[PDB]
RNA sequence: AAAUAUGUAAGAAGUCCUUGUUACUUAAUUGAACGUGGACAUUUGAAUGAAGAGCUUUUAGUGGGCCAUUUUUGGUAAGC
RNA sequence: GGAAUACUGCCAGCUGGGACUGAGGACUGCGACGUAAGUCAAGGAUGCUGGCAUAAUGGUUAUAUGCCGCCCGUCUUGAAACACGGACCAAGGAGUCUAACGUCUAUGCGAGUGUUUGGGUGUAAAACCCAUACGCGUAAUGAAAGUGAACGUAGGUUGGGGCCUCGCAAGAGGUGCACAAUCGACCGAUCCUGAUGUCUUCGGAUGGAUUUGAGUAAGAGCAUAGCUGUUGGGACCCGAAAG
RNA sequence: GAAAUUGUUGAAAGGGAAGGGCAUUUGAUCAGACA
């Protein structure tokens, strides 16, 4: 009986052919994401340059964190609470923008945090606490072969392919964030910066869109 | 019978550990402990005596001496958080050493090996403290916290 | 049985993505960026400095 | 048997499943079917549409088996042969020899006609027939022969 | 809706595919550079408490 | 805590083994278990659970419905399944051979299958001639004729047949049954 | 003449072609209804979610309620 | 003009102090470092040293100390209540049994089923055996006289597990029990039609109808037993004024 | 020959009740386990 080294140099061999793959492309992703960076960064100095204004495409992608405990929530803003699977308090979702998700978002206002996150913690909450749904059942990403297994169909064989699929926007999206089971933060560490919680932002509290500040805030909660 | 007896029993056989990873890598001391610097003793038989930081035994402890004919503390091995290294040193450069590991204090009243011992490293030293004045009564006086004396703040 | 983090864990860190290996050689995430030179026109300055 | 009882099960529960606010008296509907007509009428009607009234003739002193009449489908039929008697009487389907089955001396009173016998001649005697079941027998070539 | 999709449907696949006939909602707006030429920013501020009745 | 968006610790409802104690259906289970584990073959798992379904779940297929099933175009040389007992009908005066795997068949209608050249078997045996089902046809008894659920969904105008015991008129025909007393149901 | 609240629709139970059945209906093989035969697959027709969906039987307790924000009636008001 | 700096952000940059935890138990995975052989911090703690071998550690207990802690039972929107019962202790002390039943379940047998009124018999209130009947089921519908269930592969259509054919597979076609939806057919009632004939008033074929039935359309029952539920019974237990 | 309840003896606590929860000091008492 073979197969004793016979196919595992026949897997292993497969196994470099894959890993291969994998740091071909999250090189290009690394180019593409400082490219498209440093594009807008120069645009905005080339429209300043010829005197004119360069605004930002508005954010597609957003990061809704649910700020508010479990009870005394009217039942409207709680069902779409459910949809957006933030049914626990500091439990995060991704959630990619548009007019139809959008009012889910003006509903929820007062119970969640909520703004763009960066590359950054984006890469940072799947790597921690990124976890799939497989026959439900919550299983950890600890090795790329469990998103491959359950993500290959649409592409995505690498943890960094479901942080690209993510951040990009990608046309498969839909796949890609409700494979990740909603992230489960801690309390932030420094606490809120805020004396209470549950004013807007705007206001001195917690809720509502804080844009950029979200990461902020994720990070401490990370 | 008093009682039934089960359907069941455990195996006797008992398991193998799962094969473990934890590799004894060496202790890397703190860059203020150098052989030739004063320690402090902190705890033991010998707490509050100042002595003479010799060389790092194999176990992780250190090596001191007192000198013996200063502060009577011999040649001995001491633990090195339970040392506060301070910043006088003395060269050990003429201190010879190489004879003492582990081995050496296995237990198996004194040795003549440890009297002799004894006092060819302690001239050694005692050659070099000379050179320094009042060091040799430094080394024969215990240190102890005075009132208004705070750790945390105090330069060693 | 152990989720360990690959944020700090270096041997996790390197079971999923290969290209932190490369990514540490380079540095890359200190890299220096093009240096260039443009100036933004009056009109920005001006209304910029308005009231 | 009382050890598999529910009421063991409530010892120690203050009401016995009875209910703290509403108890458990005696008869708080009145006793039996009080009320068909007044508090328990959603019951009555719906569950018991008919139950109160009157309908047709009262007959005095009738005693049933004057109206005994069991009835008997061509359904069956054949059964009323024994079976090691009925297979050698289905093939040799004739006349000149054709199985007298009586089905008084079966118990029976008619002949109703559920359907479908063989093709094989029967002579049937019964103290009544449906019209259907008669003309099914002829179509076999059997008759019908009237008995009392 | 449907006779639409119809449509768009023959007349791509007759062509090579490429079709995308599902609705989307309202996208977010792409970036856009928006001129100062003949429009410099008019500054304004808030007004103080007049009456007037 | 966690809004609950569905009733927790909730069990499937449907039964895992049967309720039954016999052994040899208990044994019957053990086989299609196994074999419902490690075939991947359809007519396993369906046979697993009919083995865990209660008499009234498992209403009699008679040897007519059976006769009836063999005249599908292509079914004559299937070999039926009944999970359940199979039942003489001496209605049909012709039965065609077949092999008919049941859990039982009453005195009647083994011999009525018998007489014709068919074939008995039990369940088991049928495992050993098609592991993976193969050439079955599988039939259910009419579930629905009990007498019970003549009176289930009792109510107006759903013509579902009163619980009553003695019956004839006099018996709950008049008022509510009829346009001239009262109303008609 | 709002805001909030509310009905319906967003496909395979769909769409198009051909031309059968009738006692209804038409001036009329006209129509109406139900069809036989044929053309186009999942970017098959918005979003999000889905520890699945559907269904049947039987039976408990309950059938004094009370409170808060907002709307709001009677009352000067009320822990009415 | 040329720098610095702050602020915000990034680094898969390095590094120190502290705390809790150490689940698992041969191997199996994904990897990392090496020219290599090997090595490792990579699917969960090991190494080295010391002390006691004991009331040392631990359990129980009494007490002290810090913080906390109102009377139980009950009816109630609301009880610690300035609502009731209860001084204490032991021992009694409340959903039962029966008749007839619904849903479900187990079991026997199944178009049937039920030995136990009785008889036979007996190691004698048991066990074993049994003829005739009877009961319920196998026909329904009418107030009744009465009549009484296949146009047809026991129907058409849509969904339908399973199986069959083709295909490596994806798929496609074939057959389709249970069940569900829908249009029809059959029996009785009601209403209409009223042939052939006739003791000229009998007879009621035949074909129909927004009517109607607890029906037919290849039977599902009968019996024992159990929980729960139903009714009558002293009816879960104790309680009138009365008659 | 239980309990309520009582005498004696021994131990302990007690500034307008007592009793109770988590925790530890102290006293008393005790299991197991080393080899
Ligand atoms: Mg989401
Ligand atoms: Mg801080
Ligand atoms: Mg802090
Ligand atoms: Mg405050
Ligand atoms: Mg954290
Ligand atoms: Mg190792
Ligand atoms: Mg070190
Ligand atoms: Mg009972
Ligand atoms: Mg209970
Ligand atoms: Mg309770
Ligand atoms: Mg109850
Ligand atoms: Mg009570
Ligand atoms: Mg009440
Ligand atoms: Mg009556
Ligand atoms: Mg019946
Ligand atoms: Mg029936
Ligand atoms: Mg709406
Ligand atoms: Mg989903
Ligand atoms: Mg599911
Ligand atoms: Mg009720
Ligand atoms: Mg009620
Ligand atoms: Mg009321
Ligand atoms: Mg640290
Ligand atoms: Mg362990
Ligand atoms: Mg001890
Ligand atoms: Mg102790
Ligand atoms: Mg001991
Ligand atoms: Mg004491
Ligand atoms: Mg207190
Ligand atoms: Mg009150
Ligand atoms: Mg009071
Ligand atoms: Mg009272
Ligand atoms: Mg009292
Ligand atoms: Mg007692
Ligand atoms: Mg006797
Ligand atoms: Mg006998
Ligand atoms: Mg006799
Ligand atoms: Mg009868
Ligand atoms: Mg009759
Ligand atoms: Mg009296
Ligand atoms: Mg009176
Ligand atoms: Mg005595
Ligand atoms: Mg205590
Ligand atoms: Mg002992
Ligand atoms: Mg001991």
């Amino acid at each position: 009986a073979e197969q004793v080294a016979a196919e595992r140099a026949a897997r292993k061999a497969a196994n470099k052919e894959k890993r291969a793959i994998i740091l071909e492309r999250n090189a290009a992703y690394q180019k593409e994401y400082e490219t498209a960076e440093r594009n807008i960064i120069q645009a905005k100095r080339d429209a300043k340059a010829a005197g004119s204004y360069y605004v930002e495409a508005q954010h597609k992608l957003v990061f809704v964190v649910r700020i508010k405990g479990i009870n005394k929530i009217p039942p409207k803003p709680r069902k779409v609470l459910q949809l957006l699977r933030l049914t626990r308090i500091n439990s995060g979702t991704f959630v990619k923008v548009t007019k139809a998700t959008l009012e889910l978002l003006k509903l929820i206002e007062p119970y969640v945090a909520y703004g763009y996150p960066s590359y950054s913690t984006i890469r940072q909450l799947v790597y921690k606490r990124g976890f799939g749904k497989i026959n439900k059942q919550r299983v950890p990403l600890s090795d790329n072969a469990i998103i491959e297994a359950n993500l290959g169909k649409y592409g995505i064989l690498s943890i960094d392919d479901l942080i690209h699929e993510i951040i990009t926007v990608g046309p498969h999206f839909k796949q890609a964030n409700n494979f990740l089971w909603p992230f489960k933060l801690s309390n932030p560490s420094g606490g809120w910066g805020v004396p209470r919680k549950f004013k807007h932002f705007i206001q001195g509290g917690s809720f509502g869109n804080r844009e950029e500040f979200i990461n902020k805030l994720v990070k401490s909660m990370n | 019978s008093a009682q039934k007896a089960p359907k069941w029993y455990p195996s006797e056989d008992v398991a193998a550990l799962k094969k473990t990873r934890k590799a004894a890598r060496p202790q890397k001391l703190r860059a203020s402990l150098v052989p030739g610097t004063v320690l402090i003793l902190l705890a033991g038989r010998f707490r509050g005596k100042r002595v003479v930081y010799l060389k790092h035994l194999e176990d992780n402890t250190l090596l001191i001496s007192g000198p013996f004919k200063v502060n009577g503390v011999p040649l001995r091995r001491v633990n090195a958080r339970y040392v506060i290294a301070t910043s006088t040193k003395v060269s050990v450069e003429g201190v010879n050493v190489e004879k003492f590991n582990v081995e050496y204090f296995a237990k198996e009243e004194i040795k003549a090996e440890r009297v002799e011992d004894q006092k060819v490293v302690d001239k050694a030293l005692i050659a070099e403290i000379k050179k320094t004045p009042l060091l040799k009564q430094y080394l024969s006086a215990s240190f102890s916290l005075k009132n208004g004396d705070k750790p945390h703040m105090l330069k060693f | 049985v152990l989720k360990k983090n690959p944020l700090k864990n270096k041997q996790v860190l390197l079971r999923l993505n290969p290209y932190a290996k490369v990514f540490a050689a380079e540095k890359l995430g200190s890299k220096k960026a093009e240096k260039t030179g443009t100036k933004p026109a009056a009109v920005f300055t001006e209304t910029l400095k308005h009231d | 048997p009382s050890r598999f009882t529910k009421t063991r099960k409530h010892r120690g529960h203050v009401s016995a499943g009875k209910g703290r606010i509403g108890k458990h008296r005696k008869h708080p509907g009145g006793r039996g079917m009080a009320g068909g007509q007044h508090h328990h009428r959603i019951n009555m009607d719906k569950y018991h549409p008919g139950y109160f009234g009157k309908v047709g003739m009262r007959y005095f002193h009738k005693q049933q088996a004057h109206f005994w009449k069991p009835v008997l489908n061509l359904d069956k039929l054949w059964t009323l042969i024994p079976e090691d008697k009925r297979d050698q009487y289905l093939k040799s389907a004739s006349k000149e020899t054709a199985p007298v089955i009586d089905t008084l001396a079966a118990g029976y009173g008619k002949i109703l006609g559920k359907g479908r016998i063989p093709n094989v001649p029967v002579i049937v005697k019964a103290r009544f027939v449906s019209k259907l079941a008669e003309e099914k027998i002829r179509a076999a070539g059997g008759v019908v022969e009237l008995i009392a | 809706r449907v006779k639409a999709n119809a449509a768009k449907r023959a007349e791509a696949k007759a062509q090579g595919v490429a079709v995308q006939l599902k609705r989307q909602p309202a996208q977010p707006r792409e970036s856009r550079i928006v001129s100062t030429e003949g429009n410099v920013p008019q500054t304004l501020a808030p007004v103080p408490y007049e009456t007037f009745i | 805590g966690i809004d609950h968006t569905s009733k927790q610790h909730k069990r499937s409802g449907h039964r895992t083994a049967p309720k039954s104690d016999n052994v040899y259906l208990k044994l019957l289970v053990k086989l299609y278990t196994f074999l419902a584990r490690r075939t991947d073959a359809p007519f396993n798992k369906v046979v697993l659970k009919a083995l865990f379904l209660s008499k009234i779940n498992r209403p009699p297929v008679s040897v007519s419905r059976i006769a009836r099933a063999l005249k599908q175009e292509g079914a004559a040389n299937k070999t039926v399944v009944v999970v359940g007992t199979v039942t003489d009908d001496a209605r049909i005066f012709e039965f065609p051979k077949t092999t008919v795997a049941a859990l039982r068949f009453t005195a009647g209608a083994r011999a009525k299958i018998v007489k014709a050249g068919g074939e008995c078997i039990t369940l088991d045996q049928l495992a050993v001639r098609a592991p993976k089902g193969q050439n079955t046809l599988i039939l259910r008894g009419p579930r629905n004729s009990r007498e019970a659920v003549r009176h289930f969904g009792m109510g107006p105008h759903k013509g579902k047949a009163p619980r009553i015991l003695s019956t004839g008129r006099k018996f709950e025909r008049a008022r509510g049954r009829r346009r001239s007393k009262g109303f008609k149901v």
